[PDB]
RNA sequence: GUUAAUUCCGUUAACGAACGAGACCUUAACCUGCUAAAUAGGAUCAGGAACUUCGUGUUCUUGUAUCACUUCUUAGAGGGACUUUGCGUGUCUAACGCAAGGAAGUUUGAGGCAAUAACAGGUCUGUGAUGCCCUUAGAUGUUCUGGGCUGCACGCGCGCUACACUGAUGCAUCCAACGAGUCCUUGGCCGAUAGGUCUAGGUAAUCUUGUGAGUAUGCAUCGUGAUGGGGAUAGAUUAUUGCAAUUAUUAAUCUUCAACGAGGAAUGCCUAGUAGGCGCAAGUCAGCACGUUGCGCCGAUUACGUCCCUGCCCUUUGUA
């Protein structure tokens, strides 16, 4: 069902798209988007390093669970 | 020539001293006792069952 | 609500046991590259690390982290050898349709890394005494980078 | 003191409604849901445990997932974090209000007056309504994420919030009204 | 004579057979008043066989749980070997294997 | 010197917590309590620190030596051995009235008692202890 | 249930007939007292008879038995 | 909707399999009802029907 | 009436007894007590290494090194629960329930032992336990070479692994108890692996071994696709046991990549360290466990009732 590459049309949107949402998970990326969970991990890892968003808890190795930054 | 294979190992090698039976051979601690033979004489050896 | 609790005093950073064991290996694996000394095998393309494992390791620095882990493990138990280190990296083999069992680790790769530490002279025999042990220069190599990682 | 995971305080908050009160075990309380202790020698030691312990305890199913309490501690520790994320207040007050509304009110027993297997209307006890609540919470969350690539913690967090709510989307709040469908008729 | 050290092994099936020997040989030493330490009771090596009760396969598959028990116990001394031969040779017990050993 | 040594027991685990006068350091074999994976149960070990307080323990040190049991059973042995240490530390040296405070606040919260549930033996004609195999009929 | 057989009854009943003097309502002196006057082989049996001796002494205190 | 009622005393145990259990209640008045699970004296429970009295036995 | 019980108190043309039950025996729970241990340790006192050099500041290591000790370890002697105490429940007799105390209060948990009658139960293939019959050299005795018990249109019974994301995979972290050996195997070199080779300790609380067991934990990649879940089916190669491996004894290395998406009607097992899951060890054994018998580890849900189903025990009752 799902798209595997970035899709560089939606990369310009994806800067705007994810910081709107209240829940930020593996699932909420492919909720808004229609791509496999794997991109979502490297997306929210990219949005840690470059972008805004922050960890709810320091970390875990299975369920990530970020918030919007609120700034 | 006749009347001997290599008879060194396996159940054909060895038999119960008391009844000459290979089957059910208890070889723990070097008993060489067929089980039918072993259970009835077990008290006389030393073995007393509890729990 | 932030996380509570400490120990009564702020914990001393001196010896290697005070360092968390995974975070030690993260530093000292990178130390093996940047120093240069240790030297590569030929066979690195093959392996997988065990008879039991059905696939090769993903990370290309699987040898350095293994040589990092084994060197600190000499400090935990002083006396050990190759059949000892086969047990410590044992794992669940999957037999097939049958039930699962234990299995021992690879003997080539675990022996070779020790011989490379012998060439520098951090871990050594012990020719009469059964089992390898770390020397004086082995400890000061470990304990100097124990203070660095927490810093 | 006493806080769950150290990020929450047992102190404060309140039971939602009359009944199912004192049956629940809050108030004092233990950081970490887990406790290995003797709770099954008498028949009302079962409502001495705090219900967060009874959630993690009954969250292990079926044959494959039984045991591994340490694993069920993690996914509940994530679930209470997510509950906090939406409609933030107290994960426990939302969870206590969920298990209030979760379990069924009435039930059909088989009393025939000799010969027949005939149904009859019977109200449910306060203990069984807590027993059924935590069971029905989980079996929604497990079934929701069984084939879907959604973490169980997500299902549990979602299931708990829904139960507090009157959405009826939940498996638990449906299976309340599915019993109360037939329990109305058996009067 | 010379300063020696002797540590005498005791083994049997019965408890009651050795508790004669442990009480007797320490009092036999305390005739001469040698440097006795008390009897060091080692862990019990319980032997075990489980056979089926029935000769043939019939009925429910029931099992015996047979057991031996073996009791290693050690009387300690510091004394020469000519002295100890009087103590051991008198008061030998029925069905108790005993072996004297220097060091 | 001030010394007491104490033991806890979960299942087949056992954990000899020696404790002495010193700086305020609590250690298993030679770790800090900060490690002790599983980490989730790390909080569990710190249980007698949280109830009693930090400023009691800073007069002493504790050094624990553990074997038997498993992962979870080793934590419950250390859990008991730290709590049993500081209670028993009074009897010898520190005033005997304050034992009744420090013990019964922990008892108000089996930290000294040790629950004796041990593994019941297997019996024949079945896989488990009480479990049996399967009857066939016809 | 903790119902005591006629071997347990007869022994404890025979003690209070003749050795009524001595033993008090208290248990932990009677446990000791029972062993000395009469032979009892096992440790479990000596408590069970001695408990019933103090049960009889309570009933003798309460009324005529 | 639901209206609460306090248990006076357990009366017996009812039905063929014996799972359902019979209770005298008091509103918050008295009548006899059947209840499912584990119940004891000094206990309070919700009823949708304030009427509908169970058979004595 | 009471009990797990023909177990008790009591009622009485019965009285006094015996076996079974109970007691008993073994094991599991708690003793800062008793009595000890160069074949279990701890603490000491002196030395070595490393970081710190903060200072007797944290962590490893050392010795018939010691003076002297027994909390864990081991096991002889013992103590300990009597439903003791409080309040209910009863001709308040036998005894129940609940709460407090306590290591422990279902007879404290779990087993061994097991009566009288029997059943045309099973075993002449456990036997030098045996009557009778058979056959006894062209053998149904015995023993040697080879095959067979493993042969497959298809029914039925105990088990194992599965269907996944509470997961699979790759790395790292660190924890058990029962055994068992004249074979169990450390140590060093060779080899991707299996395994081999040269030394080496062990008649075993001393050596293998503190058997660094796996569910578990931490950090990564995979993304709902029968996919990397699943590992059947199949070709080709390298070692191992044996005198001999083909119908392939196993163990490896590469491939080959099916059925199966929680199981129809029926029906089994089970109440607390229990169910279930996860390994380990022993028995048979030259070699082979998906089996049985024991052992621990992680550790829930739900009852504390009942005679509806399926059986059981005792009375009164009916019977061709």
């Amino acid at each position: 069902n799902h798209s595997v590459l970035f899709d560089k049309a939606t990369y310009d949107k994806l800067l705007a798209d994810i910081p709107k949402a209240r829940l930020i998970t593996p699932h909420t990326v492919c909720e808004r988007l229609k791509v496999n969970a794997s991109l979502a991990r490297q997306a929210i890892r990219y949005l840690k390093d470059q972008g805004l968003i922050k960890i709810v808890g320091e970390h875990h190795h299975s369920q990530y669970i970020y918030t919007r930054n609120t700034s | 020539l006749f009347n001997t294979r290599p008879k060194k190992f396996g159940p054909g090698s060895r038999q119960c001293r008391v009844c000459f039976n290979r089957h059910g051979m208890v070889r723990k601690y070097g008993l060489m006792m067929c089980r039918q033979c072993f259970r009835e004489r077990a008290n006389q050896i030393g073995f007393v069952k509890y729990r | 609500p932030a996380y509570l609790y400490e120990t009564p005093l702020e914990t001393r950073v001196h010896t290697v046991k005070d360092v968390k064991a995974d975070a030690f290996i993260a530093l000292y694996a990178n130390h093996l590259k940047k120093r240069g000394r240790f030297q590569l095998p030929k066979w690195i393309d093959y392996v997988k690390t065990a008879h039991a494992k059905e696939l090769a390791p993903y990370d290309p620095d699987w040898l350095y982290i293994r040589a990092a882990a084994i060197l600190r493990h000499l400090y935990i138990r002083p006396d050990c050898g190759v059949g000892g280190f086969r047990k410590v990296f044992s794992c669940r083999q999957r037999r097939g349709v049958r039930p699962n069992h234990t299995s021992k680790a690879s003997g080539k790769i675990i022996r070779y890394i020790l011989q490379q530490f012998e060439e520098m002279g951090l871990v050594e025999s012990d020719p009469e005494k059964p089992g390898r042990r770390l020397t004086k220069n082995g400890q000061r190599e470990l304990d100097v980078i124990a203070r660095q990682c927490a810093k | 003191e006493a806080k769950l995971f150290g990020r929450w305080s047992y102190d404060d908050v309140n039971v939602s409604d009359l009944s199912l009160v004192d049956y629940i075990a809050v108030k004092a309380c233990v950081f970490v849901p887990h406790t290995a202790g003797r709770y099954q020698k008498k028949r009302f030691r079962k409502a001495m445990c705090p219900i967060v312990e009874r959630l993690v305890n009954s969250m292990m199913m079926h044959g494959r997932n039984n045991g591994k309490k340490t694993l069920s501690v993690r996914i509940v520790r994530h679930a209470f974090e997510i509950i906090h994320l939406m409609t933030d207040k107290n994960p426990i007050q939302v969870f206590v209000n969920a298990v209030e509304n979760g379990g069924p009110r009435e039930d059909s027993t088989r009393i025939g007056s000799a010969g027949v297997v005939r149904r009859q209307a019977v109200d449910v006890s306060p203990l069984r309504r807590v027993n059924q609540a935590i069971y029905l919470i989980c079996t929604g969350a497990r079934l929701a994420a069984f084939r879907n690539i959604k973490t169980i913690a997500e299902c549990l967090a979602d299931e708990i919030m829904n139960c507090a709510k009157e959405s009826s989307n939940a498996y638990a709040i449906k299976k309340k009204d599915e019993i109360e469908r037939v329990a109305k008729a058996n009067r | 004579q010379r300063l020696h050290r002797i540590r005498i092994t005791l083994t049997s099936k019965d408890l009651k057979s050795i508790e004669r020997v442990c009480t007797e040989l320490i009092n036999g030493a305390k005739e001469k008043n040698l440097q006795v330490a008390g009897p060091v009771r080692l862990p019990v090596k319980t032997l075990r066989i489980t056979t089926r009760k029935s000769p043939c396969g019939e009925g429910t598959n029931t099992w015996d749980r047979f057991e031996l028990r073996i009791y290693k116990r050690l009387i300690d001394l510091h004394s020469p070997s000519d002295v100890v031969k009087q103590i051991t040779s008198i008061n030998i017990d029925p069905g108790v294997e005993v072996e004297v050993t220097i060091i | 010197k001030k010394r007491v040594q104490t033991f806890g027991r979960k299942k087949n685990a056992v954990a000899v917590a020696l404790c002495t006068q010193g700086k305020g350091l609590l250690r298993v074999n030679g770790c800090p309590l900060e490690h002790l994976q599983p980490e989730a149960l790390k909080v569990k070990a710190f249980e007698p620190l949280l109830l009693l307080g930090k400023e009691r323990f800073q007069d002493v040190d504790i050094r624990v030596r553990v074997s038997g049991g498993g992962y979870v059973a080793q934590i419950y042995a250390i859990r008991q051995a730290i709590a049993k240490a500081v209670v028993a530390f009074n009897q010898k040296y520190v005033d005997e009235a304050t034992k009744k405070e420090v013990r019964d606040i922990l008892v108000a919260y089996s930290l000294i008692v040790a629950d004796p549930r041990r593994c019941e033996p297997k019996k024949f004609g079945g896989p488990g202890a009480r479990a049996r195999y399967q009857k066939s009929y016809r | 249930g903790r119902v005591r057989t006629r071997t347990v009854k007869r022994a404890a009943r025979q003690i209070v007939e003749k050795y009524y003097a001595k033993l008090t309502l208290d248990f932990q002196i009677n446990k000791k007292i029972s062993e000395e006057v009469a032979v009892i082989p096992s440790k479990r049996m000596r408590n069970r008879v001695a408990g019933f001796v103090t049960h009889l002494m309570k009933r003798i205190q309460k009324g005529p038995v | 909707q639901p209206k609460l009622a306090k248990v006076e005393k357990v009366l017996g145990r009812t039905g063929s399999r014996g799972g359902v259990l019979q209770v005298r209640v008091t509103f918050m008045r008295s009548l006899i009802r059947n209840v499912k699970g584990p119940v004891r004296e000094g206990d309070i429970l919700a009823l949708l029907e304030t009427e509908r009295e169970a058979r004595r036995l």
